[PDB]
């Protein structure tokens, strides 16, 4: 009740598990909570680390295979269970930054059958944490993968790690 | 990368100010927009208009870029600008500059979609 299908949501294991890592600027850097000039993570004390972006877009994805993880075609097709994505993001209090999240459902031909996508958005400049959540339902038949991609950068073009901060990401399936 | 469009923003737009704000302005803007990163950029211009207004130039008088291409656009109004030129005795990493206030039409080069300014070409 319920299992996160994303490897290494908080950089406990640096960047293992994530693919299409794009290192913009001085790339991604794992840091500890609350980071340099940012607010406390209030609501899951098990979370000790976020990933930080730099001065050009940093991205990263994971392509989750619903079968490798334990589901199967006719289940997905007849029951069509809810697939839930959450992400957590923030910015520093001493620079602004941008966030973007794009999450898609793929057929096994890898046609996008459903998408949930923010566009690039300005991260609250008070530095506060944002949870972002979508639930996919009645997406229809042939969902084989969930692709989860997010990214960040600063909007100040600084050296260092002044971009958006991401952590605690999850995808799961539920009744 | 950074796009060749956010570049142009970084190197040429300063919307938050009206005109140059003291003689030290070129020194600060060349630094903070990172035109002094490994070499001193010899020459540079900033534009003290809203980003919108500068976007607009792209659909205005089409002229020959000073390098003889095609896709250059003069602005209809003249704008508030600041030229920055190295001082004799600028030496990296103490890059140093002369500020020059002006109010002239600018000529930018646009490209891609959306159709945005991508180089600063000349002022008139
Ligand atoms: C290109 O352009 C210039 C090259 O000089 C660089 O600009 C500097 O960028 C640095 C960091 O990369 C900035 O440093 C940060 O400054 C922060 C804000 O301070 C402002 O406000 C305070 C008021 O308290 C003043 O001291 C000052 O006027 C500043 O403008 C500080 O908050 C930061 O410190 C915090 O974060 C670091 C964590 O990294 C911690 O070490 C500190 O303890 C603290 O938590 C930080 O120091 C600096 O301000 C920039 N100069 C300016 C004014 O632009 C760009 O970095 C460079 N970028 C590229 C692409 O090369």
């Amino acid at each position: 009740r319920r299992r996160n299908l994303l490897r290494n949501p908080c950089g406990e294991e640096d960047l293992e598990g994530w693919s299409d890592v794009e290192h913009g600027g001085d790339g991604w850097k794992v840091e500890e909570l609350p980071g340099d000039n940012g607010v406390e993570f209030t609501q899951d004390d098990s979370v000790k680390k976020y990933f930080a972006s730099s001065f050009e877009w940093c991205r990263k994805a994971q392509v989750i295979d619903l079968q490798a993880e334990g589901y199967w075609e006719e289940l997905l097709d007849t029951t069509q269970p809810a697939i839930v994505v959450k992400d957590w993001y923030s910015g520093r209090t001493d620079a602004g930054s941008l966030y973007e999240l794009t999450v898609r459902l793929l057929s096994e031909n890898e046609d996008v059958l459903a998408e949930f996508a923010t566009g690039q958005v300005a991260v609250p400049e008070d530095g506060s944490w944002m949870e972002i959540s979508h639930t996919f339902i009645d997406y229809g038949p042939g969902v084989r993968f969930v692709r989860f991609e997010h990214g960040g950068q600063d909007s100040v073009y600084w050296k260092g790690w002044f971009g958006a901060r991401v952590t605690n990401s999850s995808v799961w399936v539920e009744p | 990368k950074e796009t060749a469009a956010a570049k142009f923003e970084r190197q040429h737009m300063d919307s938050s100010t009206s005109a140059a704000s003291s003689s030290n302005y070129c020194n600060q803007m060349m630094k903070s927009r990172n035109l002094t990163k490994d070499r001193c950029k010899p020459v540079n211009t900033f534009v003290h208009e809203s980003l919108a207004d500068v976007q607009a130039v792209c659909s205005q008088k089409n002229v020959a870029c000073k390098n003889g291409q095609t896709n250059c656009y003069q602005s209809y109004s003249t704008m508030s600008i600041t030229d920055c030129r190295e001082t004799g005795s600028s030496k990296y990493p103490n890059c140093a500059y002369k500020t020059t206030q002006a109010n002239k039409h600018i000529i930018v080069a646009c490209e891609g979609n959306p159709y945005v300014p991508v180089h600063f070409d000349a002022s008139v």
